RNA sequence: AUUCCCACUGUCCCUAUCUACUAUCUAGCGAGGCUGUCUGAUCAGGCAUUGCGUAAGCAGUAGAGUAGCCGUUACGAUCUGCUGAGA
């Protein structure tokens, strides 16, 4: 080992930047944990709403009951059917995907409490 | 393991730094047997590094305790440059 | 909760001064400046438990800026002089 001035100056002159750095890290960790617990709360809420909607639908169900054609002039005509109502495809795809898916402390606790009270009442 | 008792003062951090230099873990405490009013603190150091070539200048008190560099102004009682 | 570092302090060395309140007797009975605010504005003052050294007025062509023309109305903080004055 060696004795170096830079390390001792870094250790002695600090004691304050390190504490605020630790506080910043703890604060940002707490913020991250809060955002997490919030998003899993969102997950629970969305699942509850989806489940009640599906149950409502289920219980209401029971209460219910390019061609090309060539001519003699070597001219070809291309005929393709068109779909103005796109809702048919959207409903068909929804039905298809639905089918696919389906610390250490020194003394005793009693002695520690007595000592703490005896220290507290003096002030 | 080196277990020692230090009177807390302005020269308490330098001893801790030196212990950290020579030991892998250095930690202080105050056992309940020691009275609260006393300024003594018991610091232990575990994991001696055991250098092959220790620096004699590291254990010399002449430079271990080297002083740190620096309207009714504050009373000038810190000497001169 | 405790211990050390710096800064401050009538806690102390070591007391001193002021204000308010109190206590006493008597007649009767009887166990210069500043903040806020107000006098319409200056000037001059009141209040806020002392709230916390150059007067008023006039003048200058000097004067941050407001307000008339493409040499020039007016208002004007601040500064200078009367002014070691005023009280």
């Amino acid at each position: 080992v060696t004795f170096d001035k830079d390390s001792r100056l870094d250790y002695l002159t600090g004691f304050h930047k390190r504490k605020l750095q630790r506080q910043k890290k703890a604060q940002e960790f707490i913020k991250e944990q809060e955002r997490l617990r919030k998003i899993e709360e969102r997950q629970k809420i969305r699942q509850e709403r989806k489940e009640v909607m599906e149950e409502q639908l289920k219980t209401f169900k029971e209460s219910l009951n390019a061609i090309t054609e060539i001519y003699d002039d070597s001219t070809t005509v291309e005929l393709e059917t068109l779909e103005p109502n796109d809702n048919f495809e959207y409903l068909a795809q929804l039905n298809n995907v639905k089918l696919e898916k389906a610390k250490f402390r020194y003394l005793t606790k009693n002695e520690r409490r007595i000592n703490q009270r005896k220290a507290n009442d003096n002030k | 393991t080196f277990v020692t008792k230090i009177f807390r003062s302005k020269d308490y951090n330098k001893l801790i730094w030196v212990f950290q230099q020579l030991f892998e873990k250095v930690e202080a405490t105050k056992p309940p047997a020691s009275r609260n009013v006393s300024a003594e603190i018991f610091v232990v150091c575990k994991g001696f590094k055991a250098p092959k070539r220790l620096d004699p200048r590291l254990l010399d008190p002449k430079e271990v305790f080297e002083e740190l560099p620096d309207e009714k102004k504050v009373r000038k009682r810190q000497g001169y440059e």
